[PDB]
C-alpha cells in the first residue's frame, strides 16, 4: 500500500539497511499534515451523502445524452449504479486521506479501471465532469479548515488525471 | 540467494512428484479395500455381514461419522504420525 | 506491506464503510506519542550490533555445545551466518516498531523460516533463546533502565510501546517454534 | 569483488521479498498486492525490452505472462515469458543483424557484454540447433544467471569490480547507455561487432556516457591517441646504483 | 547520497510517478527536524579544532603499543595522519547535519573502510575510542540544545556501528 | 542526483571544508519560504495532464507539417510516443523543482536525448516549441495567473520559484539545439 | 508487416530453417484468394469520398452533442479533421485488403489508438458508429462479389473490436 | 590462453613443421630449470599483500595530491579501489610467470585497460609507479636479496626468471601509457 511509512521502509529493506535519521524525520512529516488531510475525513463521512447527490445530477446536466437508449443510462437501475461507482470513489477518496498516500486509490480504484471502462463502452469524460464538480463546488471558508482544502483538492485532482 | 536452497523448476517438480507417489498410493488404498469387498459379499447377493444402516435413514447419520473420524488420522501429531508408519509397518 | 494506518481501512473495506468519527481517535493516540515512538525506535538502531553480538554471544556460554564438532555454530562460516541472521531478525522488528503493524515482519521475514531452518539443521531451541535475549534487551533501551548506555530523553511514560516491541518479538518465536 | 560504484552510486536493485516463500507450507511468496506487484512488473519492462516504450495495444498481448507472474512469482519464469514474446522478436531479432540480437540477449538478460568470439561463436552454434529460443533458454538456465540473479531479482546491470576481462566492463558500458536510451537508434547494426571479433576496444566517450553521477566521466584523456599500438616496444628501465637497467 | 529528497524521488522515478501527496509530507518534516541538526552543525563548525584535538589523544592515551616498531602511528606522519583521519570523520558529521541523512558518511567515509583499514593494519578498534570518546563528551544543556544532541550523537553511533 | 543541500555539501568539500555560518543563511533560507516549494510543485503535477496535451497540440498549430505523411508526428504510434515524450520531460522537470537542482533533469534525462533524436529522425527545432509551450504554461500556474483553474493560495509571490522552473526548461530546451 | 508471406519466413527466420512444403502450401492460399481481395480494393480506391462524405455524418446523425463547446467538433475546422480521421481508416482498410492481412492497419491505426483518444478526449465509441453504418451500407450483390463482400467485412470488424 | 609449449606448436603450425629435436632444446631446458620457476612464484604469492600495500602507499608517498580532495586515490571508496587494482595486476603476472609466456596478462588483464582508465579518470603516471614498485621487490624474492624477509632455497641462479617477471611488468606500463 502506498503511504508515506511504506516507501522509506522499503527504501531501507531494498539496500539491507537499518532505519536511519532520515526515514524518522519523514514520520515527522506525517504528524504535521494530520491535522487537515484528518480533518477533511472526518467531514467527508456525514456530509458524503449531499455531495454525491449534488455531482451526478449535474453530471447529466453537461451529458444529456446519457439519457438516450444506445448509451449507458437508459434504464433506471444503471442511474442508481451510476450513484454507486461515485459513493464508490468517495469512499476510496476518504480512505487515502486517513493513509497519507495514494494507496486505496491507485491499487483499488485506478488499477484495471482502463479496461473495463473500455470495453463495456462507458464514457471516462462523464466521471471527470463528475468528480470536479466536487472541487469547483467546493469552498474552503466555510465548510472546512484552510489545508484541508487544499489536500482534499489533490486528491480528487489525482484520479481526474489517472482517468484522462 | 545463494546455497542451493534458491532454486526453480525442480520446486514445480516436486509438488507434481510428491503426490505421485501419494494419489498412485489412494489407488492401492481404493482397490485393497474393494479386494476384500469381493469375497465378503462374493456375489449379488448381500450378506448379514454388510450392513450400515438398520432405521431411519442413518446411512447418512454414519455418513458424515466416517468422513471425520478419517479426518482425525491426518489432524494427527508428528510423533502420532510416526508411530502410525513404523509399527503399522510390522504388523503387514 | 501495511502499516498502522493501513490497518484501519483494511477493516473497514469489508463493511464498505465511510471511515469517520470512530475508529480515528485510535489513530489520533498513534501521533499523540509519535514522537514517543520516534525516539524510542532510535534507540533500538543506535544499540543494533552491539545488541547481537551480546545475543549471540550469550547464547553460546548458555549453550556451550553449539561451538562442539558438529555444532551449528560451530565453525568461522556458520558463525558468521548465525550473526547474519539475528542482524536482519532486529532489522525487521525494527521496520514493525516503526510503523506500528507486524506486516513487514510476518511477510518478507517470517513467510518460510520455519521450513528452511529443518532444512539446514538450524536449532529452534537456540534461536528461541537467542531472540528472546534481544526482547529484554530491547525493552532496557526503550525505558531507560539498562545498566550502560543511559540514553538521553524525555520524562514520561513508555511502558506501553515496550510491551508492543515484546509482541512483535512474540511474532518472531511463534513461528520459528 | 569490492566494486566502489554499485550500492553506492547507484540504485539498490529491485526483486521479489525473498527466496523462502518457494519452501513454505501455505503461500508461494509473501504476497506483494497489487500496488507493489505492479511496480515490479514497470521494472522487468523496462529492463527486458529497453526503454521501447510499448503502448497499451502492444501490452495487450503480454496479459497471459503477467496473469502467470502474479501466481508464481518468479522472476525467471517471466523473463522467459517475454522474451519468446512477438514484442521480444518485432524489436530485436526482426531488423537487426545477428551479432545485434546477440548482443542484446547479454544486456537484457545479464547485464554484461560478451567476453568473446568464441563466446560469441558457440551461441550462434545454438541457433543452428534450435533457432532463437535455444539461445534464450540457455542463458535463462545457465550457471552465470543462477548465482547473480536467481528467481527473486530482476536481471540487472552489475557493477562487479571484479570482472573476468577487463574488456567486459568496456562492452557492458557500450550495451547499456544514459537514461533515455534505447536500442533501437543505431539501424539495425551491431556496436560491438567490430571489437570481439577483431579483439580491440571501444571509444572512452560513449562508455564514459554511461556511467553514473559521480565518476569523472571522460577525464584522464590525453590529447593524443585513445588506444594502444601493439607493434610497439618501449624501452622502460629503472635506476640501480650504478647506472640504468633495462630489464627487457 | 541517501537524504529525505534524494529517496523519495528515487522511489517515484523507480515506478515512473510524478511527486506524489506522499512526498510533499515527507518535505515537511524537513522543515521540523531541520532547526535542531542545523543547531547541531553550526555549533560544530566553530568547535572542531577543539573536539578532534580532544577525540584524537583519546587513542594515543588509551593505546601506547601503537608507536612500537610497525604499529600504526610509529613515526610524526603517521600521528599526522591519525588525526587527519578524526578530523575527516567529523567533517562528514557536519555534512550528514546538513543534508538530513546519512549521505555523506556512506559515501564518502564507510563505504571502503572495511577493506582499506583492514589492508595497511590501522585497528578499528583504536578508530572506535576516538569516536566514542567525543559521544559521551556531550552535555546535553551545556553544549547545544536538547534535541540538537539527539541528532549530532545519532550519526555518531551510526558511525561506531559500521566501523565494528 | 544531488538536491539543493548536497549541492553545498560537495562545494565545501572542494576546500575541505565545514559549513559554516555563512552558507547556512542561505540554507535557513531555504527551508524559511520552504512551504511554498511544495505549495507550487503540487500545482504542476495536478494540471500535468492537461498541460502535455495542450503542449503538442499547439506544436501542431504552429508546425502543421508534422502531421503530413513524412512528418514525425504523423500516425498514431507516432504520436502516442510524442505524448509520452512530453510526459517524461515534464516529470524530470518537476523532480528538480522539489530538489532545488538541475543534477536529477541533466543525468537521467537530458544525457544522449540530442545524440538519439538525431538517430530517429526527430526534428529538434519543432521539439524545443514543443518544450516551450509548457514551459509557459508552467509559469502561470505558479503566479496563478491562468484564465481557467485558479486554485486558491496564500499571498505573497513566488516570483523566484516561477523563474527558478524557467530556467529547467531552459536546461532542456538548450540541450536538444 | 503481418500478412501471408511474412508469417511464413519470420517463422522460418526465427528456426534458422529452409523454407519447406509447409510455407508453400500457406503462399497457394494467396492465390486462390487474392483473386477476391482486390476487388474490394479496386471499388474502395475510385469510391472513397462518396463513403466518408455519408460514412461520417452516421456518427453525427447518432450523435449530435459533438459539436456544442467544450467539445470536439464545436467548430467546423474540427469536424474536417473528423472526415480526415476516418479517411485514415478507410486508407488503411484499403491497404490491408492488397497485403491480405492485418499488417499495416494495427501498427499504424490501432498501436497507439486508446492513448491519443483520452488525453484529446474523442471518444472512441463514435469512431464505430460511423464503421458500423459502413458495415451495413455494405449490400451483397451490387457493390462487389459475395466473397469480397466477407473480407471486406472481416477488415472492418477487426477495427471496431480493437477499437472497443 | 597458451603457455610455453603452447607457443612453440603455434609457431610451428604456420609453416606446418613438426616440433622436432632443433626445437625441442629450448622446451627440454623449461623442464630442465622447472623446479626453480615453481620455486619463485611461492617466493611471489608469499608476500603478495605486503607487496601490494607497499606499493601503493609508497606511490602515495612520492605523490602526496592523489589523497587529497580531487585526487583519485582520495576517500575510502577510491582508495580500497586502488587496492583492489594492485592485487589484480600481481595475480595476472604470477600467472604468466607460472606459464612462461605473457598471453593471459596480455588479453584478460590488459586488453582494453586503457580505455577504463581514461574513462573513470585513473592517472595512468602513477599507475605505472606502482606497478614499477611491485617490479622491483618481485625481483628481490626472487634472487633473495631483500632487507626483511629471507626465504630458503637453494643455490644458484635465478637471474633469468627475475628478469622474464620484470618484463612481465613492463608490459602493464606499455599498455596502459
Ligand atoms: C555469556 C557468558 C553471557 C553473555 C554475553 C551475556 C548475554 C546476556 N546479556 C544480558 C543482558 C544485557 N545485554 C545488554 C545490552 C548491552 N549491554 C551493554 O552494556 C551495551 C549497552 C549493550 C550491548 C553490548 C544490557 C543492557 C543487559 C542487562 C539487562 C538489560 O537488558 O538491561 C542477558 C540477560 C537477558 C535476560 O535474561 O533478560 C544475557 C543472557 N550473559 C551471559 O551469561
Ligand atoms: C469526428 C468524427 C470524431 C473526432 C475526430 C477528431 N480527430 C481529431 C484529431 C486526430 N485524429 C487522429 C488519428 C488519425 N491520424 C492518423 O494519422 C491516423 C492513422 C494513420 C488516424 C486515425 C490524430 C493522430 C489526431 C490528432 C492530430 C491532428 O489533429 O492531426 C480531432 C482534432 C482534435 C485536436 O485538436 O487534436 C477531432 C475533432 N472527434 C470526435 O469527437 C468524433 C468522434
Ligand atoms: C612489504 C613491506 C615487504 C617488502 C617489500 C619491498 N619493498 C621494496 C622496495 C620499496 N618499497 C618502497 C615503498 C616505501 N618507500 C617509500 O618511500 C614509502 C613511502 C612514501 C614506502 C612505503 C619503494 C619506493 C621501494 C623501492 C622501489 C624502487 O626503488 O623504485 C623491496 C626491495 C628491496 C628492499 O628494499 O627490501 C621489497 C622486498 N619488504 C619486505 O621485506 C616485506 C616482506
Ligand atoms: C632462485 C629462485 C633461488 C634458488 C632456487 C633453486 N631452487 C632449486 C630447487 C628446488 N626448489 C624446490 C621447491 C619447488 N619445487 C616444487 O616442485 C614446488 C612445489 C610443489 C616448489 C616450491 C625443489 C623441490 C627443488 C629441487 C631440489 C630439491 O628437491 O631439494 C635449485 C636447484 C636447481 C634445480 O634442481 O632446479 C635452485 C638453484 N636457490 C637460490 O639460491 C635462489 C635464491
Ligand atoms: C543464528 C542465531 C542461528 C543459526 C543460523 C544459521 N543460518 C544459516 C543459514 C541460513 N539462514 C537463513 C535465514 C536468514 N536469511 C534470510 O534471508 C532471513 C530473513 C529474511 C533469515 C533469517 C537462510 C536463507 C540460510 C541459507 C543461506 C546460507 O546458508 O547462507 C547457517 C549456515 C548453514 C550452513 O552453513 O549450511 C547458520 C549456522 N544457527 C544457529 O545455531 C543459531 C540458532
Ligand atoms: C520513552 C522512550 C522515553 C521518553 C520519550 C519521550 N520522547 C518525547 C519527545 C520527543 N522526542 C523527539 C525526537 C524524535 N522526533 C523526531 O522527529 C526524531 C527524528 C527525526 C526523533 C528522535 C522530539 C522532537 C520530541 C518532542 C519534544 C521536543 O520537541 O522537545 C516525549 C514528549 C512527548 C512527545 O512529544 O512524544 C516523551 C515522553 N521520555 C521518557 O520518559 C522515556 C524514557
Ligand atoms: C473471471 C471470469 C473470473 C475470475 C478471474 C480471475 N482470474 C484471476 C487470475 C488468474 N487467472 C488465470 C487463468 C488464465 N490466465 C492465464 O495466464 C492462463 C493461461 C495462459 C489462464 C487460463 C491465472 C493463471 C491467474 C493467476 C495469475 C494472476 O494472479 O493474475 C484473478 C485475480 C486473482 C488474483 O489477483 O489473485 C481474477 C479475479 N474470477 C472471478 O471471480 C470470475 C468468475
Ligand atoms: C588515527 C585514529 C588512526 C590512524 C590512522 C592512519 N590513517 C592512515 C591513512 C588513511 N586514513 C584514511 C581515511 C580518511 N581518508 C579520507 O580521505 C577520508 C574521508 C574523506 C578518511 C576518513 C585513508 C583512506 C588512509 C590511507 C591513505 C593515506 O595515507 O591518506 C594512516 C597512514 C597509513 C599507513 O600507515 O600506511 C594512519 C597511520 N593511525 C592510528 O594510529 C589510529 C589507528
Ligand atoms: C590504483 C592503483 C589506481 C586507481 C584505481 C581505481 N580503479 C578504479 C576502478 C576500476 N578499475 C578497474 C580495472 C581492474 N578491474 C578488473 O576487473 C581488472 C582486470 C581483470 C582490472 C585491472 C575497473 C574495471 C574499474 C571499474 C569497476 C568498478 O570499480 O566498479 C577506481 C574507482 C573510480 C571511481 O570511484 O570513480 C580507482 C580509484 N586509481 C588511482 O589513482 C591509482 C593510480
Ligand atoms: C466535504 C465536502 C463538501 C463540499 C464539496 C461542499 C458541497 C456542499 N455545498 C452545499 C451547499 C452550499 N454551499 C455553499 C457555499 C458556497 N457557495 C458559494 O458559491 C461560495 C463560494 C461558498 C461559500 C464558502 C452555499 C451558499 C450553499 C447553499 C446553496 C447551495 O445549494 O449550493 C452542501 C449542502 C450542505 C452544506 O451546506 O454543507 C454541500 C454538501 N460542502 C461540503 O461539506
Ligand atoms: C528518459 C529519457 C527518455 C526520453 C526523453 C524519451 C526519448 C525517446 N523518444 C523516443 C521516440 C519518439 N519520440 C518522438 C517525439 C517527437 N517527435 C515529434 O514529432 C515531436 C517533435 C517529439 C515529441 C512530441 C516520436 C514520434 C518517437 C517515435 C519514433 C519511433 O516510433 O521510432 C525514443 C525511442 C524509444 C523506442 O521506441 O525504443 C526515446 C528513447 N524516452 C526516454 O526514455
Ligand atoms: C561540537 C560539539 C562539542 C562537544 C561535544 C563538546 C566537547 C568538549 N567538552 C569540553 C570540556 C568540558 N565539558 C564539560 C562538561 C561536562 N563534563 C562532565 O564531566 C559532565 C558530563 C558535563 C557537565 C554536564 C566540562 C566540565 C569540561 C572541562 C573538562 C575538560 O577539559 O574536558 C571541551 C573542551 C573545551 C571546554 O573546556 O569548553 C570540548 C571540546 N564541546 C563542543 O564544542
Ligand atoms: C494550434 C492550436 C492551438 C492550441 C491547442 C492552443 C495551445 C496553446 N495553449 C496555450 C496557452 C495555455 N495553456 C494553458 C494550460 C491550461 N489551460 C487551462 O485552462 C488548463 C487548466 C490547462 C491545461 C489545458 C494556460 C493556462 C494557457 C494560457 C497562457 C498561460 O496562462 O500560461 C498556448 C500559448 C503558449 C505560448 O504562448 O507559447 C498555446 C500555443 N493554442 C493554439 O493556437
Ligand atoms: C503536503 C503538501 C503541502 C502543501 C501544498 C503546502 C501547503 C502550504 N502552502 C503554504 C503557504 C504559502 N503558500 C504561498 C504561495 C502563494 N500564495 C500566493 O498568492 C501565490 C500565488 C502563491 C505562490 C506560489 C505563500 C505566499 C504562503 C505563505 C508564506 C510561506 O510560509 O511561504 C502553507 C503554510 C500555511 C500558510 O502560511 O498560510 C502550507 C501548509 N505545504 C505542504 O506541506
Amino acid at each position: 500500500m502506498k503511504s508515506v511509512i511504506t516507501t522509506v521502509v522499503s527504501a531501507a529493506d531494498a539496500a539491507g539497511r537499518f532505519p536511519s535519521n532520515s526515514d524518522l524525520e519523514s514520520i515527522q512529516g506525517n504528524i504535521q499534515r494530520s491535522a487537515a488531510r484528518l480533518e477533511a475525513a472526518e467531514k467527508l463521512a456525514g456530509n458524503h451523502e449531499a455531495v454525491v447527490k449534488e455531482a451526478g445530477d449535474a453530471c447529466f446536466a453537461k451529458y444529456a445524452y446519457l439519457k438516450n437508449p444506445g448509451e449507458a443510462g437508459e434504464n433506471q437501475e444503471k442511474i442508481n449504479k451510476c450513484y454507486r461507482d461515485v459513493d464508490h470513489y468517495m469512499r476510496l477518496v476518504n480512505y487515502c486521506l486517513v493513509v497519507g498516500g495514494t494507496g486505496p486509490l491507485d491499487e483499488w480504484g485506478i488499477a484495471g479501471a482502463r479496461e473495463v471502462y473500455r470495453t463495456l463502452n462507458l464514457p471516462t469524460s462523464a466521471y471527470v465532469a463528475s468528480i470536479a464538480y466536487t472541487r469547483d463546488r467546493l469552498c474552503v471558508p466555510r465548510d472546512m479548515s484552510a489545508q484541508a482544502g487544499v489536500e482534499f483538492s489533490a486528491y480528487l485532482d489525482y484520479l481526474i488525471n489517472a482517468l484522462s | 540467494r545463494r546455497t542451493v536452497s534458491f532454486n526453480a523448476r525442480v520446486a514445480r517438480n516436486k509438488s507434481q512428484a510428491k503426490k505421485i507417489l501419494e494419489k498412485a498410493d489412494e489407488f492401492f488404498a481404493r482397490s485393497v479395500t474393494m479386494q476384500y469387498k469381493a469375497f465378503a459379499c462374493p456375489n449379488g447377493v448381500y450378506d448379514i455381514q454388510c450392513t450400515e444402516g438398520t432405521v431411519k435413514g442413518a446411512a447418512y447419520e454414519k455418513r458424515a461419522m466416517a468422513v471425520s473420524a478419517a479426518f482425525r488420522a491426518k489432524q494427527a501429531s508428528p510423533a502420532a504420525k510416526a508411530r502410525a508408519l513404523f509399527e503399522n509397518r510390522r504388523h503387514a | 506491506m501495511l502499516d498502522a494506518f493501513s490497518r484501519v481501512v483494511v477493516n473497514s473495506d469489508a463493511k464498505a464503510a465511510y471511515v469517520g468519527g470512530s475508529d480515528l481517535q485510535a489513530l489520533k493516540s498513534f501521533i499523540a506519542d509519535g514522537n514517543k515512538r520516534l525516539d524510542a525506535v532510535n534507540s533500538i538502531v543506535s544499540n543494533a550490533s552491539c545488541m547481537v553480538s551480546d545475543a549471540v554471544s550469550g547464547m553460546i556460554c548458555e549453550n556451550p555445545g553449539l561451538i562442539s564438532p558438529g555444532g551449528n555454530c560451530y565453525t568461522n562460516r556458520r558463525m558468521a551466518a548465525c550473526l547474519r541472521d539475528g542482524e536482519i531478525i532486529l532489522r525487521y522488528v525494527s521496520y514493525a516498531l516503526l510503523a506500528g503493524d507486524a506486516s513487514v515482519l510476518e511477510d518478507r521475514c517470517l513467510n518460510g523460516l520455519k521450513e528452511t531452518y529443518i532444512a539446514l539443521g538450524v536449532p529452534t531451541n537456540s534461536s528461541i533463546r537467542a531472540v528472546s535475549i534481544m526482547k529484554a534487551q530491547a525493552v532496557a533501551f526503550i525505558t531507560n533502565t539498562a545498566t550502560e548506555r543511559k540514553m538521553s530523553f524525555a520524562a514520561g511514560d513508555c511502558t506501553s510501546l515496550a510491551s508492543e516491541v515484546a509482541s512483535y518479538f512474540d511474532r518472531v518465536g511463534a513461528a520459528i517454534s | 569483488a569490492f566494486s566502489s560504484i554499485q550500492n553506492v552510486l547507484t540504485d539498490a536493485p529491485l526483486g521479489t521479498p525473498s527466496a523462502m516463500g518457494f519452501l513454505d507450507e501455505r503461500t508461494e511468496k509473501p504476497l506483494m498486492g497489487p500496488s507493489e506487484m505492479d511496480e515490479l512488473v514497470y521494472a522487468v519492462y523496462k529492463q527486458v525490452f529497453g526503454n521501447a516504450h510499448i503502448m497499451e495495444s502492444e501490452r495487450a498481448e503480454l496479459r497471459d505472462a503477467e496473469s502467470l507472474f502474479r501466481y508464481l512469482r518468479d522472476v525467471r519464469e517471466f523473463v522467459r515469458a517475454l522474451a519468446k514474446s512477438n514484442a521480444y522478436t518485432s524489436r530485436f531479432l526482426q531488423g537487426n543483424q545477428q551479432y545485434r540480437f546477440f548482443e542484446l540477449n547479454f544486456k537484457h538478460l545479464l547485464g554484461r557484454g560478451p567476453r568473446s568470439l568464441e563466446e560469441m561463436a558457440s551461441h550462434s552454434a545454438l541457433y543452428a540447433e534450435g533457432g532463437f529460443e535455444a539461445v534464450i533458454d540457455a542463458i535463462l538456465d545457465s550457471d552465470e544467471y543462477a548465482q547473480e540473479f536467481g528467481s527473486t531479482v530482476v536481471p540487472y546491470c552489475r557493477f562487479k569490480g571484479e570482472y573476468p576481462t577487463n574488456e567486459e566492463f568496456n562492452r557492458m558500458l557500450v550495451l547499456k547507455g544514459a537514461n533515455s536510451t534505447s536500442d533501437k537508434a543505431g539501424k539495425g547494426r551491431s556496436k560491438l561487432c567490430y571489437s570481439i571479433a577483431a579483439g580491440c576496444s571501444q571509444n572512452w566517450l560513449s562508455m564514459s556516457k554511461a556511467l553514473p553521477f559521480g565518476t569523472e566521466k571522460g577525464t584522464g584523456f590525453n590529447l593524443i591517441s585513445s588506444s594502444r599500438n601493439p607493434a610497439a616496444r618501449p624501452r622502460i628501465g629503472t635506476k640501480i646504483p650504478g647506472g640504468v637497467v633495462f630489464s627487457s
